[PDB]
This record gives C-alpha cells, sequence and structure tokens, in this order.
DNA sequence: CAGACAGCGATGCGGAAGAGA
DNA sequence: TCTCTTCCGCATCGCTGTCTG
C-alpha cells in the first residue's frame, strides 16, 4: 500500500495547466493541498441557497434516558446505547414517509 | 413587630411595593417567610432560587411557603452563592422590596461563613482559619481551652468535644466548614468503586446530588427524599462520586441487608469489597473498606465482644471519606448521636424520608451533620409520575354508645385500648377491606396496639405480624402476600414502619395510631408511594385511610399527626359515612357482640 | 374500570 | 405548668441450648 | 467435636403517661 497520493497524481497537475477538483460533500479544502502537493488558486465553499429550506439536518446525541449515545469502540458493546438507536429508528420510521436509509460503521 | 387590630402583623410602613408588582411573583416578610406563586410564568426560576437559599415549610399547590434561616443561608454560600449573588436577585424577584432586617440578616449570615474551617487529618481535628483575628477573639470562653486537647492558623481539637464545640460555634456567629476535598486528598487512597450505566438517576436525584456537590469539594448535609423516590440510589451515587472509603450506617437488620443489595445492584464494586459489620453475621469488616453497619453496634455502650472490639478499634483508627446515615431523624438520640464522634469522617451525608419529630432535637441535625441540602417536592414528584398519587382520606368512625360511656367515665388511660377497639371502626375496616379485596387492591393494615391488632386479625382471620413474630414466619407471610392471589392483605404492627422492603400496595388502612407522631404517619405513608409500572398521577390508584373515632382523643392526634403531610400538599378528605355499609353484612351487627368485646376490653387491664 | 370509590369521589358530608 | 421516672410497643446487642456433618 | 442456628437476658428509643413540686 502507498502512503501519499501526491506521487501518483503529480503528472496530472504537472502535465495539465490547470485541474479543477470539483466535489460535493467535500470536507474542508485546507487538508487537500497538504495531502496532494499542489498550490491552489481559489479556496471557496459554495452554500446552496433556495427559496425553501430543502434540507433540515439534525444531530441526536441524547436519548430518552439522557445518556451519551456516542458509538465509541469501548461504548459499542453497551446495550443501552444500542437500545437508543433502535428506539430512535422505530419512532423515526413511524413518522418518516416511505424511503429511509440507515448507515452503520461496519458490517460486524 | 407592628400588630394590626387583628392578629396579623402590620407592614404598611415597613416596606414598599414595586410598581410592576404583578410581574414579580415573590414576597418577603421581615421574619424571613417567603410566599411564592405557583401560577406565575417564572415560577420555576423562582423555585430553584428560593430552594437554594430557603427551606420549604409549606408547599401547597398554589402558593408555596419558604422560610430562610442561618443554616439555610450557609448552604447557599457553600454552593458558591455570595450575599450579592442572592440579595440582588432576591430584590429583583421581590415584588415588595426587601426589608432592612432581612438585608442585614443576609449580610451577617453570608459574611460569617468560611472564616472558621474544621479539617481532620491523621486522626486529628484542626480548626484552620486563614484570618487569625477570628481565633484571637474566639478563645474568650473557658470552654475552648479545656475543650482543646492538652497565616492559616490551626490548632488540634479533642475528638470527644467536637459536638459540644460545633454547637457553640453556631450561636457564636462563626459556622464551621465541613467540606471534603476528596478531589485533592492523597492521605487516604481512593477506593475502586464505579457507577454502572444501568443505574438511572432521576432529575430531582441529580439536582439533590448537584446541591450536595456545589463545588469540587463534597458538602456534608442532609438530603430528605421519599422512600419510594429511591433515596437508596442517591446514597450509593454519592459514595461512588466520592471515590473514598464510605461507612453506611443503618438502623436495623433489614436496613443493613437492603443497603448491601443496593450497593451491588447499582455499584460495580465487587462483593468481597463490601462487608456487613453486623452482630448476626459478618464478612470480615477489617478486610475491605466499604462497610454497612448499624447505630446500635457502633454506639453500643455496654461490654463489647472481642471480635467486635477489634473491628470497633479498627473503625475508630481509620478515617472515612463518607459517612452515610440513613434515617437521620433518629440521630439526635443519646446513643445514636454518640456514633458521630466515635467514628471519623470528612463529610457525613444524611438521607431520610420523614425528617420530623416532636422534641425540638431536629434543629440539632443542622450542626450534627449539616444544613438540609435538598428536600424534594412531593407534589411535583406526583405530577412527574415518580411517586404514586395518593387519595389521602380520614374515615370518621362514630363511637358506639356503650364504649363511650366507659371511655369518658374513666379518667385513666385504658382509653388507648378502648377507642382503638370499637365496633364501628371494626365494621368500617371490615367493610373497607371487603370493598378493596374485591377490587384486587393490596391492603396493608396497621395498629400500634398489638392487642387490638391480634383481636382484629383473628376475627378477620388474617395473617397479622408483629415484633416477637418469628423471622421465618415473617418472610413466609410476606411472600404469600406478594405472590398468593388468595391473600391480598397483611396486618403489620409498628415493626412495619421501622424498616422493611414491602411490595407496593394500592391501599393502606390504619385502624389505630401510636400517637401524635409525624414520623410514624409519614413512615407508614411511604409504603404506598411505590410507583406502579404503568399507573397515572390522576388515576389516584394508591389510597390511604387513617381511621379515627369521633369525639375521642384519637381525633386530637390525627389532626396533630397529619401536619407534616398537609405541609407537603396532601389533602386529607373526611368521610363521615361510607356508602353501602348498611347493606353489607359485618360483624358486631348486634348489641351482644359489642358487649363481649367490651367485657374482654375491660378484662384486659 | 378501576374507578374510584363513591366515598372518595365526592364529599360524604351531609351538606 | 414542670422535671424525673416509668409503660407499652418497637429496635439493637451479647451470653447460653438443639439438629447436623 | 465443631458448627450453625437458635433462644434468654440487657440495653436502647418513640411517644406518651404518671407522680408529686
Amino acid at each position: 500500500s502507498c502512503m501519499d497520493a501526491s506521487l501518483a497524481i503529480k503528472p496530472v497537475f504537472e502535465r495539465f495547466q490547470s485541474v479543477i477538483i470539483t466535489s460535493g460533500t467535500l470536507s474542508p479544502l485546507d487538508i487537500y493541498p497538504k495531502i496532494l502537493d499542489f498550490h491552489p488558486v481559489t479556496m471557496a465553499t459554495f452554500t446552496m441557497t433556495l427559496a425553501r429550506v430543502c434540507l433540515c439536518p439534525m444531530i441526536i446525541g441524547r436519548g430518552n434516558d439522557q445518556v451519551a449515545i456516542s458509538s465509541k469502540f469501548e461504548t459499542r458493546e453497551d446495550i443501552a446505547v444500542i437500545r437508543n438507536y433502535g428506539n430512535l429508528l422505530l419512532e423515526m420510521s413511524a413518522v418518516v414517509p416511505d424511503g429511509i436509509v440507515a448507515f452503520f460503521t461496519s458490517y460486524q | 413587630t407592628k400588630v394590626d387590630e387583628y392578629g396579623a402583623k402590620d407592614y404598611r410602613l415597613q416596606m414598599p411595593l414595586k410598581d410592576d408588582h404583578t410581574s414579580r411573583p415573590l414576597w418577603v416578610a421581615p421574619d424571613g417567610h417567603i410566599f411564592l406563586e405557583a401560577f406565575s410564568p417564572v415560577y420555576k426560576y423562582a423555585q430553584d432560587f428560593l430552594v437554594a437559599i430557603a427551606e420549604p415549610v409549606c408547599r401547597p399547590t398554589h402558593v408555596h411557603e419558604y422560610k430562610l434561616t442561618a443554616y439555610s443561608l450557609y448552604a447557599a454560600v457553600s454552593v458558591g452563592l455570595q450575599t450579592s449573588d442572592i440579595t440582588e436577585y432576591l430584590r429583583k424577584l421581590s415584588k415588595t422590596g426587601v426589608p432592612d432586617g432581612i438585608m442585614q440578616f443576609i449580610k451577617l449570615c453570608t459574611v460569617s461563613y468560611g472564616k472558621v474551617k474544621l479539617v481532620l487529618k491523621h486522626n486529628r481535628y484542626f480548626v484552620e482559619s486563614c484570618h487569625p483575628d477570628v481565633i484571637q477573639h474566639l478563645l474568650q470562653d473557658p470552654v475552648i481551652r479545656e475543650c482543646r486537647l492538652r497565616q492559616t492558623v490551626s490548632f488540634e481539637v479533642k475528638q470527644e468535644m467536637i459536638e459540644e464545640l460545633q454547637k457553640r460555634c453556631i450561636h457564636l456567629e462563626y459556622p464551621l466548614l465541613a467540606e471534603y476535598d476528596f478531589r485533592n486528598d492523597s492521605v487516604n487512597p481512593d477506593i475502586n468503586i464505579d457507577l454502572k450505566p444501568t443505574a438511572v438517576l432521576r432529575p430531582y436525584q441529580e439536582k439533590s446530588l448537584r446541591k450536595m456537590f456545589g463545588n469540587g469539594r463534597a458538602r456534608s448535609g442532609v438530603i430528605v427524599l421519599p422512600c419510594g423516590a429511591g433515596k437508596s440510589l442517591v446514597g450509593v451515587t454519592a459514595a461512588c462520586t466520592v471515590r473514598k472509603r464510605c461507612l453506611v450506617l443503618g438502623n436495623s437488620a433489614v436496613s443493613v441487608e437492603q443497603w448491601k443489595a443496593q450497593f451491588k445492584m447499582w455499584s460495580t464494586i465487587d462483593d468481597s469489597q463490601i462487608c456487613r459489620f453486623t452482630s448476626d453475621a459478618k464478612d470480615k469488616p477489617i478486610g475491605c473498606s466499604v462497610a454497612i453497619s448499624t447505630y446500635s453496634m457502633l454506639g453500643h455502650t455496654t461490654k463489647r465482644s472481642w471480635e467486635a472490639e477489634r473491628v470497633m478499634e479498627w473503625l475508630k483508627t481509620q478515617e472515612w471519606g463518607l459517612m452515610i446515615l440513613d434515617e437521620v431523624h433518629t440521630i439526635p438520640a443519646k446513643m445514636f448521636r454518640r456514633v458521630l464522634t466515635i467514628v471519623q469522617a470528612h463529610c457525613k451525608l444524611g438521607l431520610t424520608a420523614t425528617l420530623v419529630r416532636e422534641d425540638d432535637k431536629i434543629v440539632d441535625l443542622n450542626f450534627l451533620i449539616g444544613p438540609k441540602l435538598y428536600e424534594a417536592n412531593w407534589m411535583e414528584l406526583q405530577n412527574n409520575g415518580y411517586i404514586a398519587k395518593v387519595q389521602c382520606a380520614e374515615v370518621w368512625c362514630p363511637m358506639s354508645p356503650e364504649f363511650y360511656r366507659e371511655y369518658v367515665a374513666i379518667k385513666t388511660k385504658k382509653r388507648i385500648l378502648l377507642y382503638t377497639m370499637n365496633p364501628n371502626k371494626f365494621r368500617a375496616c371490615q367493610f373497607l377491606i371487603k370493598f378493596h379485596e374485591r377490587r384486587n387492591d393490596k391492603i396493608i393494615v396497621f395498629a400500634d396496639n398489638v392487642f387490638a391488632l391480634k383481636e382484629y386479625a383473628i376475627r378477620l382471620n388474617k395473617p397479622y405480624i408483629y415484633g416477637p413474630t418469628s423471622q421465618g414466619e415473617r418472610m413466609q407471610i410476606l411472600q404469600n402476600f406478594k405472590h398468593n392471589p388468595k391473600i391480598n392483605t397483611i396486618f403489620i404492627s409498628k415493626v412495619g414502619d421501622t424498616s422493611f422492603d414491602l411490595p407496593e400496595a394500592n391501599v393502606l388502612i390504619q385502624i389505630s395510631s401510636h400517637g401524635g407522631s409525624r414520623r410514624q404517619e409519614a413512615q407508614r405513608l411511604g409504603r404506598v408511594l411505590r410507583a406502579k409500572k404503568g399507573m397515572v398521577a390522576e388515576e389516584y390508584n394508591a389510597f390511604f385511610y387513617s381511621l379515627v373515632s369521633q369525639d375521642t382523643q384519637e381525633m386530637a392526634y390525627s389532626t396533630k399527626r397529619q401536619r407534616f403531610l398537609v405541609d407537603q400538599g396532601y389533602s386529607f378528605k373526611v368521610i363521615t359515612k361510607l356508602a353501602g355499609m348498611e347493606e353489607e353484612d359485618l360483624a358486631f351487627s348486634t348489641k351482644e357482640e359489642q358487649q363481649q368485646l367490651l367485657q374482654k376490653v375491660l378484662a384486659a387491664t | 374500570a378501576k374507578e374510584r370509590p363513591i366515598w372518595l369521589r365526592e364529599s360524604t358530608v351531609q351538606g
């Protein structure tokens, strides 16, 4: 396995006059020049603007038991945390209309 | 100080009225009494603030009643509330200003705190004080020098005379500080005790614990909580947080047994690390740190057994991070209060459910342990569902004619056995139990008079329990009550109110009462407060009957016995007559049956 | 079902 | 009224007698 | 023979009551 991606992508940046890495859901740009050895020209984050709030993200950390719900490695085996996740999905599935996807951290 | 034409004191010329009085929901009397509004939009904010600085005396549904004192104010400073931190907000909250008398009282109480600090190190109690001037003028009375064993100036003090000195300093205007800096303490290594995630802490429990732990240093005080509120859980949590040696003291054999179960159930500490310093059985008390004992044994005054003597010497030598004393209302007792000085502890937390008594020795609990940290709102717990709602009632039982004649005729005190045993109450309880029996409701009768209890049980052929009852039969009767559907009633004597773990019961009849004891009534009432799995507050599933005899001394005690309960907010309804009593067939339906009981009562002597 | 008793639901005093 | 002693009903503890291996 | 278990005998507390001042 390699360790740094700048080695293999160097010809692309060097050969081509300019490369635009357009991305969606991009984590902060500042890291990428560190990972990939190139001198960026512009570093701008564009925020979607609509007449209606299409997206309403939220984060749930406290359960009905007001208990920390972090999925830590040492906290993975805790039954109560697992119970909170199931209960949240049950209630959420009850109100959420058809079509819902739940992503975990690993198959195990 | 000024008295109107009526009894009420006049304060028209005492303090002014805020122009925006309606916005401010708080009152301040010169005597310190405070009247809050339970309908104001800002009631919750006032409740937290007043509870911090004042101790409730009456919290009915609409207008609560708080009075503040020196002990109450000192606790506020312990949680970091300065004189301006409280008086400024008090003036802001007050709708009629703050009288100068309270203003000066608050200032004097707050400043006179922290000057004198009592710290025990290496089994030696040093009265430390950053200010030296306090000690210079504190040695005027000769008691200090004889009491003492023969900046930051400190001097060792005699172990035995701590209690005498502690009360002296209270009236000397220099309270002592008992804060335990368990966070910064290397002399005594921390114990391996942790709180498992399984234990769940209710919001009031956290608030009570938060008040106890105002800062990094634990505060020594009394936390009054209902028995069904899970006061045992809070005690375990406090010991777990302290992370130092804890010596929980019970009051009886049952009390020590339950505490050990509570420790294991809610604390990850291993079984071998917990010991029962009990005469009946022991688990090598010296071997481990976390111990559960009793006031009687530790304070035992007569000859000590060799094995107990070694343990007692071991306990005295060591220093305890925490000293949990459940049922603190018995502490001011002569023998029980000696245990405080016998053992050494940094902070001696106190838990209980009925902090009331007749002799004015409860005030001593303020200095014997500390100020009353928290006292949960019984009414609020009822609304939140943590405690089963109770339809408190007082069934008036008219006295039978003949019975009254002897009762009034005799000036002796046979009446206690007489008015406790009358046909109408017997029929009332007999009818009352019958109504609840067909309703699938669990009944727990009570009676101070064993003679009356036995007579009532045999006539109703029910499993009555009492003091000299064998332990094996005691457990057998309880197990049937909890399990056997055919039986749904147990006739417990005074031993029931002392200490037990009884199953939740829907009703609790009390044919007799020991006397004007606010302790016994609250003690017995707590039995039915056990919240059910899926009940509701408004359903009033739990009930409480305190049968009384009209036109008899029993009425005086009953009214005098319900003072504590009404203060919380419970409304005792009166029932002159019971519907369906006439139609239902009951014993003592003829004059002859009453006559035989009276002859037996007279023959009792 | 599980309704409260008559003597508790309403005042039993003769008034 | 009031202080000392005591009763009835509860509790704890410490010194002496039956089954059971 | 221990061993546990169990049972008398002291001492204590809650609350009230009695008794002579």
